[PDB]
């Protein structure tokens, strides 16, 4: 699918959930 | 989900939870890939040595939100397929199974699909020491007095794991292990703590892109020696390593 994995409420309003800057941050 | 948290609104909507009919019950987690498609754990469906074996009529799914109008969506399957060599009988290699509704699911804010990852994506998020998010309705603790302690939570569970080295997997249990599964957890050493419980089989474990912050499901909640116990890590199905599988099933029915 073209839009997967982009969520309606967050990605698509560029707002972030609590804990997903914990996921990047473990890339760093 | 032990030791994880409550899950806002719409951040998990490919969360897809498998129900028997009857009597109602909870039975697993599941991940929605596509309006039709439905991914979820083989040993939700089958496992011999428990008289469990389920046919798309015992069971129903239930995606979307969970006063407030119900907007949460109730849909049947048309049909189960378990990976031809699920290997129920020794270790659950192979533990991924696909099921198609009768018929197609309407996105909305609440309802929406992951992605499953190519080969670059698998292979450059996929290592030691990165976090992936674990999301279920699975029961808060391994053990529970009954009527005096919590143990099945109101609202979806979400918990953050890093991707533990495969030697530190071979070595934290007498399972045989396969390139089709992997680990997650932190070590007794690290503090921080968190896992996958009863319940929370066949819900994904999905890591966002840096790169075009989308969200992957990397794996399936599968197996795990206990719930949040210390040296012990929950097995994850290999998703792209499964995915071909997946390719053959969808494009062929
Ligand atoms: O494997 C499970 C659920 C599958 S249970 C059916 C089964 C299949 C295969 C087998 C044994 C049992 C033997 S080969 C694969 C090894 C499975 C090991 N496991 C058990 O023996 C369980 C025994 C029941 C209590 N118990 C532990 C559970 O409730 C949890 C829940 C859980 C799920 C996922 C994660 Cl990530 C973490 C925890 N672990
Ligand atoms: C679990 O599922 C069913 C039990 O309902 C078993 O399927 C039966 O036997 C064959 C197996 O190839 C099926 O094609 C038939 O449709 C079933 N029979 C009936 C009466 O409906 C199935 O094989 C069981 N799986 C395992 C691993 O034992």
């Amino acid at each position: 699918e073209a839009d997967c994995g982009l969520r309606p409420l967050f990605e698509k309003k560029s707002l972030e959930d609590k804990t997903e800057r914990e996921l990047l941050e473990s890339y760093i | 989900i032990v030791e994880g948290s409550d899950a806002e609104i719409g951040m998990s909507p490919w969360q897809v939870m498998l129900f028997r009919k009857s009597p109602q019950e909870l039975l697993c987690g599941a991940s929605l890939i596509s309006d039709r498609w439905v991914l979820t754990a083989a040993h939700c469906l089958l496992y011999p040595p428990w008289d469990k074996n389920f046919t798309e009529n015992d069971l129903l799914v239930r995606i979307g939100k969970h006063y407030e109008r119900n907007i949460e969506k109730i849909s049947m399957l048309e049909k189960i397929y378990i990976h031809p060599r699920y290997n129920w009988r020794e270790n659950l290699d192979r533990d991924i199974a696909l099921m198609k509704l009768k018929k197609p699911v309407a996105f909305s804010d609440y309802i929406h699909p992951v992605c499953l990852p190519d080969r670059e994506t698998a292979a450059s998020l996929l290592q030691a020491g990165y976090k992936g998010r674990v999301t279920g309705w699975g029961n808060l603790k391994e053990t529970w007095t009954a009527n005096v302690g919590k143990g099945q939570p109101s609202v979806l569970q979400v918990v953050n794991l890093p991707i533990v080295e495969r030697p530190v997997c071979k070595d934290s249990t007498r399972i045989r292990i396969t390139d089709n599964m992997f680990c997650a957890g932190y070590k007794p050493d690290e503090g921080k703590r968190g896992d996958a419980c009863e319940g929370d089989s066949g819900g994904p474990f999905v890591m966002k892109s840096p790169f075009n912050n989308r969200w992957y499901q990397m794996g399936i909640v599968s197996w795990g020696e206990g719930c949040d116990r210390d040296g012990k890590y929950g097995f994850y199905t290999h998703v792209f390593r499964l995915k071909k599988w997946i390719q053959k099933v969808i494009d062929q029915f």
